[PDB]
């Protein structure tokens, strides 16, 4: 019979990756197109700096790397170890995000 | 077709690594992008504003590090 | 003859002087107001470059990058406080994960 | 085809606190450009707490005090201590030098 | 009237206003426009607060607006609490808010 | 005597709105402190954030410009638009006016 | 002959709807005045506190405290409870971010 | 006597009773003074501060109005 691993110990290695590295971790292409079209709702032809989506970016990712690190604190004190729409719902709540 | 879905499951899933998630419940993708999408629209918002007051058609670096200022999100390394 | 030098200061006595009439933060500017602003920012630039000049050090390289930055911060008390609110760019997250998601008898 | 306009920064200084600091250490250009806002950012603040400071003495003038006050106010302890240690030295060195 | 306030139609200080930008260490110059812009603005802002405390005071049987009277009409009024989420509004209070799984059946 | 130095508020303008809003109903000092920190936190953030759009610009002049974008950027949605339907409303009133 | 007793819980539901329909002080004024003095010595002795200022600080305090409560509720319902507790606390002021 | 004892368990309870809190643990009075005793410890310290500055022995209300302003807790009714 062929190896497998047991159902949470890649996800123990995935966290010990992306908290090693600094890369973007969306798609670059996507982030952007995706942006634009938030954008041209509040004016239609603009332009934009490569400079400046890829300061959006970093941001985007920074929040909600620190929204799940939040996030799982609410998890954990639920005595839970899965993130839930609660927790994010509840982690924006008590950051005035939400209200 | 309207970008949003883009953000990927793997893509959200990766992010929630960096920030210490070891189990996702399958929910969070959709909510994760209403997330999002919200934080961008406002950080958007104004640097666009900033863009439409120095009298332009292209955003800036700064358009957007000024507005991450007023939302409180100060961002170094991008001018400023 | 130049004022960083009578005061000792590797930063700009003189710019920053300039930069605090030119801000619109008061009406006039004291000749110690530029002297002591340059001097502090010269030790919280002094400050951050030790700390990440050694985690460059301790990531075995020479020079110092967003991560060796993010590090020496985030990994200080005080500073860390004191950019509490700041984003570095390209600097990531400490390694950390909360120890009820660790291995059962290790 | 014409010069690039000027862009200030910090960088040279940051290089020549960086070379006492540490000889052997350089600096990647993303690095200076944080550098640079990390300096911009904190002139912004200690300035903004001395020009309130100032506004609610109703006085005309940041002199020396004003910052040295905003200083305590922005800046953690230990920080803090050195940071009103060396701007002190700082002015007291100006003076006597005239 | 004679006043610059009376000129724009407005009860707020233009002429306050104008001379604040100045003494205030906002920028070198100051434009006739800007005062009379910001002027109506905060007035425009009290009389919303205002018009909603007035009605939050006709809630209570008094002629007379205090404290509670505005946490209420602000609370309630998502824009406004918004506006002042970072605002302490003293003898305010909270508002009347009890969880449903703290309820009785 | 003759003392208390002469201390400036706008709790004459509030009542004047007050009575136009509601004629029939007054307000508390208490009340009246509120109001009156309410009007000098907005004008300080609407001061603050036009300083700096003339700033980042460069401009040395704060206009009626400058307010309407630094409106648009502090007030939300329906509160921002009456904001400057008022104030572009009084601008051409008393340009009118001369 | 009955002795009429209220069920643990429905005089803390009473005092709920009290004090949210109120505005007045809920700390006893005295002890805290004393207490900001205790404070303020640590940074300047011989200080003198105008009565208002005072207020200003307990003001400041019971608002403060009052959302701290709000948001540590929300933490204890959760956690599928009704009792608040120190790790409901400490939760709250760590997202809201106040101790690293 | 450390006056923060003055601080009353039946004060406290009142307050958490005004956030719509029902049950209490008894370990909390110790703990919600401890955080009363932060809170106040650093807005003392930013008002005693201010006041410093202004060369007097007397803490306004003003003094406190700024350290409040500084410390993201904005007040009303003391002179804004
Ligand atoms: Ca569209
Ligand atoms: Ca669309
Ligand atoms: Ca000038």
């Amino acid at each position: 019979k062929p190896h497998r691993y047991r159902p949470g110990t890649v996800a123990l290695r995935e966290i010990r990756r992306y908290q090693k590295s600094t890369e973007l971790l969306i798609r670059k292409l996507p982030f952007q197109r995706l942006v634009r079209e938030i954008a041209q709702d509040f004016k239609t032809d603009l332009r934009f700096q490569s400079s400046a989506v890829m300061a959006l970016q970093e941001a985007c990712e920074a929040y909600l790397v620190g929204l799940f690190e939040d996030t799982n604190l609410c998890a954990i004190h639920a005595k839970r170890v899965t993130i839930m729409p609660k927790d994010i719902q509840l982690a924006r709540r008590i950051r005035g995000e939400r209200a | 077709r309207d970008n949003i879905q883009g953000i990927t499951k793997p893509a959200i899933r990766r992010l929630a690594r960096r920030g210490g998630v070891k189990r996702i419940s399958g929910l969070i993708y959709e909510e994760t992008r209403g997330v999002l999408k919200v934080f961008l629209e406002n950080v958007i918002r104004d640097a666009v504003t900033y863009t439409e007051h120095a009298k332009r058609k292209t955003v800036t670096a700064m358009d957007v590090v000024y507005a991450l200022k007023r939302q409180g999100r100060t961002l170094y390394g991008f001018g400023g | 003859k130049t004022r960083s030098s009578r005061a000792g200061l590797q930063f700009p006595v003189g710019r920053v002087h300039r930069l605090l009439r030119k801000g619109n933060y008061s009406e006039r500017v004291g000749a110690g107001a530029p002297v002591y602003l340059a001097a502090v920012l010269e030790y919280l630039t002094a400050e951050i470059l030790e700390l990440a000049g050694n985690a460059a050090r301790d990531n075995k390289k020479t020079r110092i990058i967003p991560r060796h930055l993010q590090l020496a911060i985030r990994n200080d008390e005080e500073l860390n406080k004191l950019l509490g609110r700041v984003t570095i760019a390209q600097g990531g997250v400490l390694p950390n994960i909360q120890a009820v998601l660790l291995p059962k008898k290790t | 085809k014409r010069k690039r306009s000027r862009k200030e920064s910090y960088s040279i200084y940051v290089y020549k606190v960086l070379k006492q600091v540490h000889p052997d250490t350089g600096i990647s250009s993303k690095a200076m450009g944080i550098m640079n806002s990390f300096v911009n950012d904190i002139f912004e603040r200690i300035a903004g707490e001395a020009s309130r400071l100032a506004h609610y003495n109703k006085r005309s003038t940041i002199t020396s005090r004003e910052i040295q006050t905003a200083v305590r106010l922005l800046l953690p302890g230990e920080l803090a201590k050195h940071a009103v240690s060396e701007g002190t030295k700082a002015v007291t060195k100006y003076t006597s030098a005239k």
